[PDB]
């Protein structure tokens, strides 16, 4: 998964 | 004597079944689809035993220690069909018989029930 | 004086002393933790996965509850609003801009100073003045005025101008001079 | 996950 | 060299550099602004009036007598009494059977287990191999737990939806139920000789 907001 | 092993914790999502061993407790989660291990007294030393693609429902630990031996009072019973253990002190066994059968007054022999249904 | 950090991949929140010695896990399995704050006895963090705000005891993570329901749109960032003044102390930068040109920050020992964002700057005069790095320096006997004009340190703050802009006689250096 | 095993 | 404190017969109030001598300690009112000039227990007893009142062992430091309890005992709410802790009340301190003793504990466990070198942990007396079996949808996965290592393999070949599991020690057979097939099966732990137990009458077997 991504780690951005 | 009610105690909490794991509580107020996010390690549990939708746990289904558990089994024990020496100072360890194993359980399966249907939410995260993984089998877990923890200390059975305070829930520490946790780790993931297994990841499963499908939901893991059942779990058992196979070992003789999980299956302690004892005397079999039912082994001396004269009950026909079913002989079920019981907690009553004098005998610790009780005769029973399947669906559609009649318990005779002998308390050990059963006869098929011919009544309609 | 403890430092708390939350890892969104290992999925746990940890604490340690300000020197980073005593690592401990205050709460394991904290999900996809975004920014975290500490107030009172509890620590509060926002989770990107379950879209909730959680709390737990700051020492052992025992009383873990969710502060809100499932928020509609994935909260991010959290802080605490407090009315009481917090640990006030006297900074050295108020007095004559900490003895520096324009920008200073209170460091562990005295005022600590830095140059602006834009420009090929470099530090001079015990790193208290900001000048343009023209590829030139002056030796241990010349004081450096601003813009690079550098003259012998005896005239430095002699209550007489010695440069093209009066940089030497600025009060920033003459506030405490020998 | 729902409770019913089905 | 040249120490930055007061050596010899002086003691310093923490939070300050104020040095006071051996007689100024707890001389009266809390003179040091931090309150460390005096302590709540300061010279409660001289550690000479019948062991200073402490039930086991008194000793006087800079701030008067302190009561010592032997390893296992605990200082009571009243500081001068040492009492026995109930080590069996802590859950899991003794694995199976705990007996509280005077400043001590006793442990034992069932004949299937043997107590370890430490008098708390009990381990299975037989070697065998602790075998963990988990019911995934289309596969019955069995783990061979040994030396902190898990080995995964499939017990049986033709299951569809297993929801429940158990085993019989006498015959060494694993019992499981299939939700889609509506049957209960029994097989040996090596995957051979699978038999049907219930072929009808089962709808949703939650547990066995
Ligand atoms: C999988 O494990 C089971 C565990 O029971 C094995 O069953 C056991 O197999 C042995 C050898 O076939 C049986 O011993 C034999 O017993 C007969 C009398 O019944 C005797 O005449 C032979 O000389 C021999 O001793 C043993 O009884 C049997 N256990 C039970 C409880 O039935 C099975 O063989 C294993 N399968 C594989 C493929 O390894
Ligand atoms: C995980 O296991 C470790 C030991 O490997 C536990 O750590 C010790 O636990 C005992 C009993 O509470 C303490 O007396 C020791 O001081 C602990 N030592 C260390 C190195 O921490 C630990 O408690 C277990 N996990 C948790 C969270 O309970
Ligand atoms: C779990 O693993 C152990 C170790 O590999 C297995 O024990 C061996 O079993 C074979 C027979 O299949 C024996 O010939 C070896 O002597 C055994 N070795 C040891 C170290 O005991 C054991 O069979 C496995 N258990 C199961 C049920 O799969
Ligand atoms: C000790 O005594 C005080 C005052 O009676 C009481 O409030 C406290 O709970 C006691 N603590 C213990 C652990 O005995
Ligand atoms: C002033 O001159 C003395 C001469 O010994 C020292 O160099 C001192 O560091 C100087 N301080 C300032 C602020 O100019
Ligand atoms: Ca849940
Ligand atoms: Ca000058
Ligand atoms: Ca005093
Ligand atoms: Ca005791």
């Amino acid at each position: 998964x991504x780690n951005x907001x | 004597n009610r105690r909490q092993v794991i509580a107020s914790d996010l390690v549990l999502h939708h746990p289904h079944a558990l089994t024990l061993f020496e100072d360890f407790v194993y359980w399966t989660d249907r939410g995260t689809r993984q089998v877990m291990q923890a200390n059975k007294w305070h829930g520490g030393n946790q780790s993931v035993v297994m990841y499963s693609v499908h939901q893991p429902l059942g779990i058992t630990a196979i070992h003789p220690s999980r299956q302690p031996p004892s005397r079999n009072p039912c082994a001396s019973a004269s009950c026909s069909h079913l002989c079920l253990l019981s907690a009553q002190a004098p005998r610790h066994y009780s005769c029973a018989c399947p669906s559609g059968w009649n318990l005779s007054d002998d308390s050990v022999n059963c006869v098929r029930g011919d009544q309609p249904f | 004086d403890l430092l708390y950090w939350a890892d969104a991949s290992l999925q746990k929140i940890e604490r340690s002393t300000l020197t980073g010695t005593n690592r401990e896990v205050v709460v394991s399995t904290a999900f996809h933790s975004f920014g975290l704050t500490v107030y009172g006895q509890y620590i509060y963090w926002t989770d990107l996965y379950t879209r909730k705000i959680y709390r737990a005891n700051k020492y052992d993570g025992s009383d873990l509850v969710a502060m809100t329901t499932r928020l509609p749109t994935q909260p991010s960032g959290i802080s605490t609003v407090v009315k009481t003044q917090r640990q006030q102390c006297s900074n050295p930068c108020d007095q004559f801009n900490g003895g520096c040109s324009h920008i200073c920050a209170p460091g562990p020992n005295g005022a600590e100073c830095q140059c602006p964002h834009e420009g090929n700057w470099y530090l001079a005069n015990d790193n208290k003045y900001c000048v343009v790095d023209t590829g030139t320096r002056c030796n241990q006997l010349q004081f450096t005025c601003l813009n690079g004009h550098c003259i012998n340190q005896d005239w430095k703050c002699d209550n007489d101008n010695d440069c093209g802009d009066g940089s030497d006689e600025l009060p920033t250096v003459c506030a405490f001079h020998t | 996950x729902x409770l019913x095993x089905x | 060299t040249q120490p930055f404190h007061c050596p010899s017969t002086q003691w310093q109030c923490p939070g300050y550099s104020t040095c006071i001598n051996l007689s100024a300690l707890c001389d009266g009112v809390f003179d040091c602004p931090n309150g460390t000039d005096e302590s709540p227990l300061c010279n409660q007893d001289s550690c000479s009036h019948f062991n200073g009142g402490c039930t086991h062992q008194c000793m006087q430091g800079p701030f008067g007598a302190t009561c010592l309890c032997p390893l296992g005992y605990q200082l009571a709410n009243d500081t001068k009494t040492c009492e026995d802790i109930n080590e069996c009340d802590i859950p899991g301190f003794c694995s199976q059977h705990c007996v509280n003793m005077r400043g001590s504990f006793r442990c034992a466990c069932d004949p299937e287990y043997t107590l370890e070198s430490d008098g708390r942990t009990c381990k299975v007396t037989g070697s065998e191999n602790p075998l963990l079996v988990v019911a995934s949808r289309d596969k019955i996965i069995v783990d061979n737990i040994t030396a902190h290592t898990h080995n995964l393999y499939s017990l049986v070949q033709d299951v569809s939806f297993v929801v429940a599991l158990d085993f019989d020690s006498v015959t060494g057979r694993v019992f499981w139920s299939d939700l889609l097939q509506g049957k209960t099966w029994s097989v040996f732990q090596n995957g051979t000789d699978k038999r049907v137990v219930h072929d009808s009458g089962l709808s949703v077997t939650e547990m066995i």
